[PDB]
Parts: C-alpha cells; structure tokens; sequence
C-alpha cells in the first residue's frame, strides 16, 4: 500500500519574447543615436 | 462534518518558487539593461519604475527620457498585463477545483485510543450483540 507518486513554460516563453523585443529595441535605439548624431 | 470544507490555498499561489522566479528576475535585469542603454536619482528612478510597472501603475514614478525608453516601458507593460492576466485565469481555474480530501484517515490514527485525552468525546453509537 505505499505510493511512490503561473507555468515555467509560460513563463520561459514570455522571458525568451521579452528579451528578444528588448534586444530589438537596444537595436534600435543604437540606431537612431548614431542616425541622429548623423541628422 | 458540520458544514462546507474547502482548502483556500492562500499561500498556495505559484509564487515562493522558482517557477516564476527566474522570469522575474530575468524581466527585471533585461529592464535595467535598457534603462541603462536608453541612459546614454536614476537608480531611485529605475527602481521605482521596475516596482511600479510591474505590480501596477497606481503610484508617481513618472519619469520618461526618450522615445526608445517608451517603447520598453510599453514592452514591460504589455508583458505586466499579459502576467496579471494569466494570474487572475489561474487563480479563476484554482477556484473551479476544489480539495475536501480527508479528515482523519484511519480507524486507530490518533483520537481511537483515549478520545477524552484527545479532548472530543467522539460518539460510539455501536449496535448491542451485534457484528462490529
């Protein structure tokens, strides 16, 4: 008679989107100083 | 029982883990790294902006600097929503189940041995000459 037996993915998943929407935006954000320091 | 048995798992919530954890942490960093980048006092600031964005936006932590930096804070706040949102769904799927699993769970366990020393005079309605 003995027995021996929010969500991570979620979670992962919106860290992984997150941190490619935020790569993006320090990719863009270099290239609108250097336009502007341009312009 | 007398009436309505349920578990209200207060403490239950996915938090005090490493489930969303390591989400929040990565969140928060990934946050101070574009408030740096979009940089180029500011640690208050920043840190009132990580609290503030991310539980809710009722308090004065008003402090923009430049375009990019609202398109992160509108990344952050979208990510904020979605979080608090997939919150209230799984505490509402928490409240469709239900736990009333056990009381007792054997016949000897702790009260059928002296019910006084446990202090409730549990009844013993037994039947005269009977099977039990």
């Amino acid at each position: 008679r003995y027995q021996e037996c929010l969500t991570f993915e979620n979670m992962a998943g919106v860290f992984m989107l997150v941190a490619g929407g935020i790569v993006a935006g320090i990719f863009l954000i270099f290239i609108e100083i250097a336009y502007k320091r341009h312009k | 029982r007398s009436n309505g048995t349920v578990s209200p798992s207060a403490f239950l919530e996915p938090f005090s883990a490493s489930v969303w954890v390591m989400m929040f942490v990565m969140l928060l960093i990934v946050s101070a790294i574009a408030v740096f980048v979009f940089e180029y006092f500011t640690i208050g600031k920043a840190i009132w902006l990580l609290w503030g964005l991310v539980f809710n936006n009722s308090v004065p932590v008003q402090n923009p600097k430049g375009t990019t930096s609202k398109i992160m804070v509108s990344v952050w706040a979208f990510f904020a929503v979605i979080f608090l949102a997939s919150y209230t769904a799984n505490l509402a799927a928490f409240m469709i189940q239900e736990e009333f699993v056990d009381q007792v769970t054997g016949l000897s366990d702790k009260k059928f041995q002296r019910p006084h020393d446990y202090s409730p005079p549990f009844r013993f309605g037994t039947v005269p000459n009977g099977s039990t």
